[PDB]
DNA sequence: GCAGACACTACGAGTACATA
DNA sequence: TTTTTTTTATGTACTCGTAGTGTCTGC
């Protein structure tokens, strides 16, 4: 049936064959789960990369609808998750055998950077101790916060950023399955804006696809805002090939014109400021300035200012380039 | 329209407060045949099975089925401000969330309606085997009652066996172990204080003291209790109210592993 | 029959009123015909319309009376501590949709929590809202707005779909002036209307505040540039000028002289770092002493963003400026 | 110091308190309010003081009496009697290092005492007279 | 009472000097629709006195009668925190910044309870009521962010007239928010004037060139101009041009500072000038005004070519002391930095 | 000369524990009529009005018109010294700057005297309008102090509403909202009970919850108690105490939400 | 049948720390 | 060869004191 819900959450991995990426740990999983060898897990990597829905379609797979809800502890960080919750209801769920159906059952810690560090060392021993009974699985996005005795009970695996070789099939999955009119440039400024998530490039083509109803490479970066590769190789060409007044009217009309932030702006030029082949020297001092650029627009700083400081930082290096020769 | 009518306030302050440490939330199944509440503890651990009937109500209409699920500490705080002689009306619309709690003041003379929020988790099905058991045991809940409170002093995990002979209570602690046993105390003028024993085969299993002392809390619903164990099967605790239904709790048992010496 | 500021009684009712914001607009005019509404996050420069937009929406998809039902509203004005999150957000969002419009126009199914203002939110009260987010989707929406997207985690920016707020652009700006002014029976002048579309800077909620005010204080006739000029605190130019003449003449004692005038007058010091930044770009000096002057712009606004005096801020950049001066004499 | 300023705003009069912030207050009128309070009196009686004597005295209790500021004695060790602002602003105001001024008499003290006293008698009988 | 209390004025028509806004400010707030003001000038300019007189102007005399009110609040910490308030029959005059790092509970809790509920009787009063938040210069950030929510649900039935010094420390969400109202300090012109006035309506006569030497001491600040008239007036009654004029303790102090500073520069030095300044921190000095005053008097020994630098020093160390929290370190960074700056140039 | 005496010394004791927590002084006006309070509080958001006539005192002395104000954390703690059936004096002078309580000591032996300074507040009378209300009508006094306690375990805010039929209390929450009416309870014994309409144009109005409980807690003093309502009007709460005088109390309604179609 | 005494858990309050 | 005190803003965890309160004893 048709529902109304966010196509991040409308397509939604409950399979394991529907994630694209990690294509060797997804299978070491499924002969952990086939084997019935299924050790405390612990996924790590950036937010968008499918491992709460890793962990959701190994819960399914393990188990059926009839036992879900007595097999499946499922805590995150919108629940209390304190050490009188380990020593309370985790450990009596660790502890006590099944109700219906003979198994083993598993507890899910989905955000388990933010435990505390109490909770964390109380939960070693009721991990280690009824591993036969039950499993546990921690995923998080920060793995320093996470303490190394809990990261050496349980088997970790890097869930990392998702190619875009690969994330194009998945797209074209969910283009086909809402009939969405996209053409090339507009996949591959999907992929390109998403920089390895997949809830980003959902998000982003159902944005694209209410405002405008296509989906190219100009409705695209016209509905989120970013500037374009031909935009930020004119503005890096006039902050280098010319004098200040110049350089700023041109970069000021442009800005205007097209409505563009100063972020996006400094992130393409850090971008591009380590593919030309700049003296190392003017390379050290471009970083510095800009990284100082880029944190002064955190506040309640006059943007124009900022971009006056932007053409600067190269305004100050162009005759240091010219006459390095 | 569903629209349930208690004859009287105490028997549902008595059920709410059995539940209100134990349960999350109250899942009313509703039904022509009458009321019905499954819902699994915060551990998932416990399960508690309450089905009311529809001839113990005063009025009791109910045009299509629902399944209202709604919090507990709410129910709670509107069912302490509730008389014990007293008629409850629970009403509930087709497509509304209203749940709504109709009753008197214990002045007798105003009307209070409280309404509620119902809630809207999608909570799959839990399968009751209702299987047959390896041991029945029928017992005065008041004598149980106190036979688990003697032994919350003792330990925290305690194993109950039963046989041929009757049920009996182990809980070996810090301090030491306590071991009471009971049997054929069917030879007195009360017929709620007696112990019978139906099934065979003895049974062995651990549990939780805290867990059985929540399950020890609807006394007052049920002179008779009735306990049903297996090897397999969980802890079923069965407290059958007098004309309005019944209440199974369900506890699992603990893993114990044996010493390799 | 009180009177209203006009703030408040030209807030956009419906969602065909916001302006120059088409692409957000026209993704909630999809959501209002019965398209997914997604997970929205609302950022940009202040007075964009980032409010006004979602209120609208609100309006426009639950009418008047589903409004307490199905739009819980929380911004920094109370509290939101990570138990507000755990505890009232969550028990919201698990809430059922019912209730519908008795108007026979269309309802959505499901809830909008505005957490409005959510740079003022901890890390751990954000963290605290991922699975809610995540989990409750069938039933509830949420719209994050905030002013800089660098204070959201990334978690939440991924769960939700970015919008951009732009600074409204003069030709749009001008056009809501003029309809606001025409509404009002005043009457302002094309230069008054240049000056006030300049000084505003995109922020159309100042922009209505320095017209009302304008109306205010001239009675109801002609608005002139000049009052534009008295109301909008903008520094003259004989002052700019001052201040470069004792920048050129590399003495410090006239340098704390116009320092002094110019705080005395009670100037703002971001005005003034305005002016003489556009006053540093638009003259003929070198590219370098250009760059060094307007990296030091950048630096003094930084450090009156963090609330460091203005004097002493204002004295080091004409400290900086006259060396810059002085240096080719 | 903090416990001493508040001490000393909190028995202001409400009409002049909300004329001034206690920042402004403690930088601008403390010092200027000492040397305000401490003029050149002759160690004489008020009666032969001259017509302008009295009326620059009959100002002194004025902004006495309007900043509730007091002269009460104080004991000593060394066995002297001493007379002290009860609300004490001089350890507000002075420094250690910065170079001596006259401070009033004992006499001069005794009849500000003396002179406020009178005042908030007289000043009692005219509210009631009034009302 | 003393001289700034005794000849205030009462109404928008009997200010001596910014007579064209009083004009425009009586016209503004005529209609009673008028938006959230924000009076920003230096300290001593005025703003106090022409909040109170555009109140007048909207209710009648009965915002003169005022009183202490006490509010306890509870933070989240569970403490109890007491603050007072100036209030009367038509509006109230809070200070959040006594609450300090607290002044947020101030916004979420008190505030809001008066911006939520309408007034009793609407025919003395006007349709809204008037809540002024004094000194928001010195409100967190915290604070400010929990304002404009009030500020912009409310504006209907709660009109706000914060004051400031100074812009900067304000957050552009609340300066959006509310028309800015700049009082810029009287001049010599105006101050001599006012003296003048003062001095005839208590059948006194004043100099001219006592009136200019007090209104160049004072930095064209009128409070300390009138305590300063007044001092003069109760030390000497002959007004001689050259008389002497009383200073502040505080000043001359941080001056003898300076002169320290400037004396030697050795870490024993050092530690004298540290005790100084903790003389100076100790008796609630701000630090951001015992760094100007550290700059103004270091900046007459300096020569010619060292005077930018200082500066520069300056506004450095008094930004990382407002990004901190303990002033004395930054206090002592910016003596120690000027001391080896000032060796350097001394033995080159 | 200011000398008043009480009849009841539990007049006192019943209504300064209402203003303990309400008001933050007592500004009495001793007048020929009798002694007349207005205080408002420091929210601007309540009133207080107490006019107790001359005739209902044992005896009363006015010759000039005066006012003495007074805090409240210690008349609290002074009204808590004395008794209940004893009988209390106030004495006041033309010129001195403080005010004498004399009564009995609880132990029925001494005589207990204790003097308060008189704050001296400049404060300005408001001014009620006394205009006709939309609704008027009349409750139990401790009804309405139960109405008010039940709805503090729901909401913060609560909303009254009165039209020809009754007087309904409503608490919206997170929980759910809390209905209770009251109408047509003539039909009792007692004179106290009868629950009246007066006027006819209907009123939805929403008020705080604190206040209303801060009013109902000076109940005892009357055996009814009088709303009245109407569109922009404040709530007044009204106590005839007894012979002496009356009580009013003035609650200014909530801001409204953008309700708009 | 009702007043006094017993331990019982829920709740209010004060304090510390948070890293490698 | 040398020792006192409360601010930082939440969130959690620990520890301890206090107060309704269910239940047992007795005349
Ligand atoms: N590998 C993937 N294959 C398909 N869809 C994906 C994949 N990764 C992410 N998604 C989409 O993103 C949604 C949410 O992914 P999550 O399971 O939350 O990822 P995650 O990496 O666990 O995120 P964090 O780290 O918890 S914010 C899914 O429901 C899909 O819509
Ligand atoms: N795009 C717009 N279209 C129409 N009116 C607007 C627009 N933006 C602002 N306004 C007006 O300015 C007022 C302020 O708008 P808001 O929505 O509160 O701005 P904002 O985005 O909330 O700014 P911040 O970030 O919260 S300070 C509105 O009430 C309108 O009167
Ligand atoms: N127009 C005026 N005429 C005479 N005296 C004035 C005038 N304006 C202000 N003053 C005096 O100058 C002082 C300025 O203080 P205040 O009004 O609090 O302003 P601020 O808040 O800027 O210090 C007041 O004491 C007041 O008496
Ligand atoms: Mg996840
Ligand atoms: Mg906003």
């Amino acid at each position: 049936k048709i529902r109304n819900l966010p196509w991040v959450e409308k397509y939604r991995p409950q399979t394991l064959n529907d994630l694209i990426s990690h294509q060797d740990i997804l299978s070491t999983i499924q002969k952990f789960i086939n084997e019935d060898r299924l050790p405390h897990l612990l996924l790590y990597g950036p937010p968008g990369t499918g491992k709460t829905s890793t962990i959701l379609a190994c819960a399914k797979q393990l188990y059926k609808d009839k036992e879900f809800g007595s097999m499946v502890l499922e805590l995150n960080a919108s629940d209390d998750r304190g050490i009188d919750i380990i020593r309370g209801p985790i450990l009596s769920f660790a502890s006590t055998r099944t109700i219906f159906k003979k198994g083993f059952k598993l507890v899910i810690l989905d955000e388990a950077d933010a435990m505390t560090q109490d909770a964390q060392n109380a939960l070693r021993r009721v991990i280690e101790k009824f591993t036969e009974n039950t499993r546990f699985c921690l995923i998080c996005n920060y793995l320093s916060k996470i303490i190394p005795a809990l990261q050496s009970r349980c088997t970790r695996f890097r869930f990392g950023p998702l190619t875009p070789e690969l994330m194009v099939p998945r797209l074209e999955h969910v283009v086909e399955e809402e009939k969405v009119d996209i053409s090339e440039d507009g996949m591959k400024a999907l992929v390109t804006l998403s920089s390895g998530d997949m809830r980003r490039a959902l998000n982003i083509l159902q944005s694209t696809n209410m405002a405008f109803g296509k989906v190219t490479e100009e409705t695209v970066y016209t509905c989120t805002g970013h500037p374009l590769k031909s935009d930020i190789a004119n503005i890096l060409d006039w902050m280098l090939n010319q004098d200040f007044t110049t350089a700023y009217r041109n970069i000021t009309e442009l800005k205007t014109l097209k409505g563009l932030a100063l972020h996006d702006i400094l992130t393409e030029i850090h971008l591009f400021v380590h593919r030309v082949d700049f003296p190392s020297s003017v390379r050290i001092h471009l970083l510095t300035k800009m990284a100082d650029i880029e944190y002064r627009l955190s506040v309640g700083t006059n943007e124009k200012i900022q971009l006056s400081s932007l053409i600067a930082a190269f305004q100050v290096t162009r005759d240091l380039i010219v006459a390095e020769a | 329209m569903f629209e349930a009518r208690l004859v009287q306030g105490s028997i549902l302050k008595k059920v709410l407060e059995a539940l209100k440490d134990l349960i999350n939330e109250a899942c009313w199944d509703i039904s022509s045949s009458g009321v019905n509440l499954q819902s699994m503890d915060s551990s998932h651990v416990s399960l508690v099975q309450l089905t009311l009937r529809s001839e113990g109500f005063d009025t009791y209409r109910c045009d299509r089925n629902l399944a209202m699920g709604v919090n507990l500490t709410s129910m709670s705080k509107i069912l302490k401000c509730a008389g014990n002689e007293d008629i409850i009306t629970l009403r509930a619309e087709d497509n509304a969330d209203t749940l709504a709690l109709v009753f008197e003041a214990p002045n007798q003379e105003k009307v209070s309606d409280y309404e509620m929020k119902l809630m809207d988790l999608d909570v799959e099905q839990l399968g009751i085997p209702e299987q047959e058991y390896s041991c029945v045991v029928k017992m005065p809940s008041g004598e149980f009652a106190r036979i688990c409170r003697d032994l919350s002093h003792i330990g925290d995990a305690v194993v109950i066996s039963c046989a041929k002979d009757g049920v009996k209570f182990s809980a070996s602690g810090e301090l030491g172990n306590g071991n009471i046993k009971l049997s054929q105390t069917s030879n007195v003028d009360k017929e709620e204080e007696a112990v019978t024993i139906e099934m065979n085969e003895p049974v062995q299993l651990t549990f939780a003291l805290r867990y059985l002392n929540f399950f020890t809390k609807a006394t007052p619903l049920s002179s008779t209790v009735t306990l049903s164990m297996s090897a397999d099967v969980p802890l079923v605790v069965e407290y059958k109210i007098a004309d309005m239904g019944h209440l199974k709790y369900y506890l699992a048992p603990k893993i114990e592993d044996e010493e390799g010496s | 029959a009180k009177p209203v500021p006009w703030v408040e009684k030209y807030r956009p009712k419906c969602v065909d009123e916001v302006a120059f914001q088409e692409e957000v607009v026209a993704v909630l005019k999809k959501s209002l015909e019965g398209a997914d509404l997604p997970n929205l996050l609302f950022y940009g420069p202040p007075g964009t319309g980032k409010t006004s937009t979602i209120l609208a929406a609100a309006r426009e998809l639950f009418g008047p009376e589903l409004f307490r039902l199905r739009v819980l509203e929380l911004n920094a004005s109370d509290e939101r501590g990570i138990q507000v999150v755990r505890e009232k957000v969550k028990n919201f969002a698990q809430l059922t949709v019912s209730g519908s419009r008795s108007d026979g126009k269309p309802c959505p199914p499901f809830k909008i929590v505005i957490l409005d203002e959510a740079d003022s939110m901890t890390s751990a009260a954000q963290a605290a809202l991922r699975r809610t987010m995540e989990k409750e989707s069938k039933t509830t929406r949420f719209c994050l707005i905030c002013n800089y997207v660098s204070r959201i985690i990334e978690p939440l920016t991924s769960r939700c779909s970015k919008f951009r707020f732009k600074p409204l652009s003069d030709k749009i700006q001008q056009q809501r002036l003029l309809d606001i002014a025409k509404k009002e029976n005043v009457k302002i002048s094309d230069e008054g209307i240049a000056y006030l579309v300049k000084v505003s800077e995109g922020d159309l909620r100042k922009a209505i505040t320095f017209l009302q005010s304008a109306t205010r204080l001239t009675g109801g006739k002609e608005i002139t540039e000049k009052v534009i000029t008295d109301i909008a605190g903008v520094i003259p130019a004989e002052k700019i000028d001052g201040v470069f003449a004792a920048c050129q003449s590399g003495s410090f004692d006239k340098l704390e002289a116009v320092v002094k005038d110019l705080i005395d007058e009670g100037h703002a010091a971001t005005q003034l770092v305005n002016q003489l930044h556009d006053v540093v770009v638009e003259n003929n000096l070198s590219d370098k002493q250009k760059s060094i002057i307007t990296e030091k712009l950048a630096e003094v606004d930084k450090c009156l963003a963090d609330g460091a005096d203005e004097h002493l801020q204002l004295i080091s950049l004409c400290a900086t400026v006259m060396q810059q001066l002085s240096q080719n004499c | 110091m903090r416990n001493l300023i508040q001490t000393l705003v909190s028995g202001i009069a409400p009409a002049t308190r909300s004329r001034a912030t206690p920042q402004a207050l403690l930088l601008d009128a403390l010092c200027l309010l000492l040397d305000i309070l401490a003029p050149k009196l002759r160690p004489v009686s008020t009666q032969l003081y001259s017509t302008r004597e009295k009326q620059q005295l009959a100002s002194l209790v004025g902004t006495m009496l309007a900043y509730s500021l007091t002269y009460r004695q104080e004991r000593t060790p060394d066995g002297q009697y001493i007379y002290r602002l009860e609300p004490n602003v001089e350890e507000l105001c002075r420094f250690p290092e910065l170079p001596a001024r006259k401070p009033l008499t004992y006499q001069t003290k005794q009849l500000i005492a003396r002179e406020i006293e009178v005042e908030k008698m007289r000043r009692a009988e005219a509210s009631a007279r009034v009302e | 009472s003393l001289w700034v209390d005794k000849y205030r004025p009462c109404s928008l028509g009997r200010l001596d000097y910014h007579k064209e806004q009083a004009a425009q400010l009586r016209n503004l707030v005529q209609c009673g629709d008028f938006p959230h003001l924000l009076v920003y000038g230096p300290s001593g300019a005025g703003k106090k006195t022409r909040i109170m007189c555009i109140l007048r102007e909207l209710y009648g005399v009965g915002v003169e009668k005022l009183r202490i009110e006490h509010q306890t609040i509870t933070t989240p910490s569970k403490k109890k925190i007491e603050i007072s308030t100036i209030a009367s029959n038509y509006h109230l005059e809070v200070n959040p910044s006594d609450a300090g790092n607290s002044d947020r509970v101030v916004i979420q809790e008190m505030l809001k309870t008066v911006a939520q509920s309408q007034q009793l009787e609407t025919n003395s009063q006007r349709d809204f009521k008037v809540v002024l938040l004094t000194e928001v210069d010195k409100l967190t950030k915290d604070a400010q962010h929990a304002l404009r929510r009030t500020m912009e649900k409310y504006m209907s039935t709660c009109r706000l007239i914060l004051c400031c010094n100074s812009t900067s420390k304000v957050i552009p969400p609340i300066r959006s928010r509310c028309l800015a109202v700049r009082v810029p300090a009287p001049s010599i012109e105006d101050i001599c004037h006012v003296l003048s006035t003062v001095c005839k309506k208590e059948g006194l006569n004043l100099p001219s060139q006592l009136a200019h030497r007090l209104a160049e001491k004072s930095c064209r600040n009128l409070r300390k101009a009138l305590l300063m008239c007044e001092a003069c007036r109760v030390q000497q009654y002959p007004f001689t041009a050259d008389q002497e004029i009383p200073e502040t303790d505080w000043e001359v102090y941080l001056r003898e500072t300076a002169n320290a500073i400037v004396s030697q520069q050795t870490p024993q030095r050092l530690l004298e000038v540290r005790g100084r300044l903790y003389e100076l921190l100790t008796h609630c000095i701000p630090p951001e005004i015992i760094m100007k005053g550290l700059l103004s008097e270091l900046l007459h020994n300096c020569d010619g070519q060292l005077k930018g630098e200082v500066a520069q020093m300056a506004a450095y160390y008094e930004h990382r002391l407002q990004l901190g929290s303990k002033a004395i370190y930054h206090l002592e960074a910016f003596v120690a930095k000027f001391m080896a700056l000032y060796k350097k140039f001394m033995e080159d």
